[PDB]
């Protein structure tokens, strides 16, 4: 947990500056992100692991496939937009194995 | 007199600063000093 | 020529001294290095407050942040901009009104994107740009249908005339967001730059060729960005502005491209667009090609200055004071983040 | 019917959060999501948070470590593990080690 966390203290900041380049070129692109939720395209499934004889809930990271924000930066986004995804993407899969 | 200009020169003082108040307060007073920047390097909002 | 000399200065003249005026104010290299040496957002303030900025961040609460600072500065440019359209006469009005039809685009995709989700107009009023504000009131207490709020936008809008590139007010549930937002972009461009060369003389010279890049990046980037997308090549080719250079048979082969490859070799034909391409290196650590572009649309908004009796200054000052305080804005970022490696990708003006 | 993951954070952290996919609108239109604005105050992140916390097919919730601060009192009450919540960092405060609710367990650190 503790290095799990000192790498979030950097997984996490890669993530935000990621967002702040997409910011640059994108713009003002938080509100139609949450304005346009639909479905969620990550949902979690409850898995169990066992040490002695006390089982440990812990957590699976599964696609849905329902993606909502293509097209999202289609006229000026698009590679910033793109690389934010695939960012927050890896700090979604840090954070579910540290949950 | 208004012929032509005044004879302007430049000059310096070094003055102790718990004068320095006093001793400028007198100069704004008298009217005849015209002081400069002399620290441009850092902007006038943090000297 | 139509010898713009002539009568250009009888009503517009006053403002176009005044809108030179303002861009002489836009941060220098040696403005924007200062900003750059700085360590915090406070000490940001306090340099900034030597250009022609001044106290427009002074007011506001001593924890500075980077919303509040690019808030700051897009209430001052829209400041600026009212105060110029409201000075302007008929023709400049109707250009510096063509400027702010690209914020109202934004504006009407953001309230059919509330609607469709059944949420307040009035609601989403207050996330609307400024510069495009939707002050007519046929389009509020819309009720959350939106065949009404087509209806307003064709009736008590001036996206009316855009608006006819659909077919009904069932699009609006129909198309996706995006792809109205960027067919109401290419009715935009087309009728501004039809717009512009009526003008003609100094204002189409000088502004055909900004709408002209406009178009041919706007296809570069969309053919870029819909590779890996269920935007199929045929429903793309519709959202291409024909302005660009590249309509005859270049934005063919762009909505045939399949790869960035042939994006690549179709931009090659056009060598202004090949150095920029050739420069969008685009992997990590240098420009890349929406960076390029930006430098690209900054030259072109600067040698619009070297005319002097046109329209084209306007609106070569508002994109290159946006692009101004979106570098400050960067800037903050990076001093906030603490990530100064990429403090130098702001993109330089004058 | 697997759970959801919930944010509680600045309006940056939430969409970069959203462009991951972890927002979604159920049978009643309930967002599992709050941005965190200087309108909204201690109340209504504690309101939001217990409301998230409630639900059942929540799964993981995220708080920026100034938030969790704000509303450290429900974070230290809420003891049960199901509801996996984590404290992330922020481009507005960075994140410390102490003073988490999870490590509150641990002295060996």
């Amino acid at each position: 947990i503790i290095e799990t966390k000192m790498l979030m203290g950097e997984v996490m900041r890669e993530a935000a500056f990621s967002l702040a380049e997409a910011k640059f070129t994108a713009g003002d692109f938080s509100t139609t992100v949450i304005q346009n939720v639909n479905k969620a395209q990550v949902k979690i499934r409850a898995k169990k692991d066992n040490v002695a004889g006390v089982t440990l809930p812990v957590f699976e990271h599964y696609h849905e496939g329902t993606d909502s924000y293509e097209l999202t930066g289609l006229a000026r986004g698009g590679e910033q937009l793109a690389k934010l995804k695939r960012n927050y993407a890896k700090a979604v899969e840090l954070l579910v194995e540290l949950a | 007199e208004l012929f032509r200009s005044e004879e302007m020169t430049l000059a310096q003082l070094f003055l102790q600063s718990e004068a320095a108040y006093c001793c400028v307060s007198e100069l704004e007073e008298l009217g005849k000093v015209q002081f400069r920047d002399l620290n441009p390097d850092v902007n006038v909002f943090q000297r | 020529s139509f010898f713009p000399e002539l009568y250009f200065n009888v009503d517009n003249g006053y403002l176009e001294g005044l809108v030179r005026g303002l861009k002489a104010g836009v941060l220098s290299q040696a403005d924007y290095l200062n900003l750059v040496q700085c360590e915090t957002l406070e000490d940001l303030k306090l340099h900034l407050q030597s250009t022609d900025y001044g106290n427009f961040l002074a007011n506001e609460a001593s924890p500075l942040t980077v919303s509040v600072i690019d808030d700051k500065l897009k209430e001052k440019m829209v400041v600026e901009f009212r105060h110029m359209r409201n000075h302007a006469y008929e023709p400049l009005a109707s250009f510096l009104d063509f400027i702010t039809y690209s914020y109202m685009i934004d504006n009407v995709i953001l309230l059919i994107t509330g609607t469709l989700h059944q949420r307040s107009i009035a609601e989403l009023v207050p996330k609307c740009h400024p510069l495009g504000s939707f002050e007519q009131m046929e389009a509020v207490n819309i009720a959350q249908t939106p065949a009404e709020l087509y209806n307003a936008i064709l009736v008590d809008t001036p996206l009316a005339a855009f608006f006819q590139d659909c077919i009904s007010e069932q699009d609006l549930d129909e198309m996706n967001i995006e792809i109205i937002r960027n067919t109401l972009y290419k009715a935009y461009l087309e009728s501004f730059y039809k717009f512009c060369t009526l003008l003609g003389g100094t204002t189409a010279d000088a502004m055909c060729p900004i709408l002209e890049f406009e178009a041919d990046r706007r296809a570069f980037i969309i053919t870029i960005n819909s590779f890996g997308t269920e935007l199929s090549k045929e429903d793309r080719a519709k959202l291409f502005p024909h302005c660009g250079r590249l309509y005859p048979e270049g934005l063919a082969q762009l909505a045939r491209a399949d790869d960035y490859e042939q994006v690549k070799n179709v931009a090659d034909y056009y060598p202004e667009y090949k150095l920029l391409f050739e420069g969008a290196g685009s992997n990590p650590g240098d420009k890349t090609l929406e960076d390029r572009f930006f430098e690209h649309e900054v030259k072109l908004n600067k040698l619009a200055f070297l005319n002097q009796f046109h329209f084209g200054v306007f609106y070569a000052f508002v994109k290159l004071k946006e692009q101004e305080c979106r570098n400050i804005v960067w800037i903050a970022e990076c001093i906030a983040q603490r990530h100064r490696a990429k403090i130098d990708n702001y993109i330089p003006i004058f | 019917r697997g759970k959801l993951i919930a944010v509680i954070g600045d309006e940056d952290t939430v969409t970069g959060f959203l462009l991951g996919g972890i927002g979604e609108l159920n049978k009643n239109r309930h967002p599992n999501f709050l941005v965190v604005e200087k309108d909204t105050t201690i109340n209504e992140i504690e309101d939001t948070f217990r409301q998230f916390l409630n639900r059942d097919d929540i799964g993981i919730i995220l708080i920026n470590q100034y938030i969790a601060e704000m509303v450290r009192h429900a974070l230290d009450a809420h003891q049960r593990s199901i509801p996996a919540v984590l404290e992330i960092p922020s481009k507005e405060h960075p994140y410390d080690a102490a003073k988490d609710s999870i490590l509150r367990r641990a002295k060996g650190m």
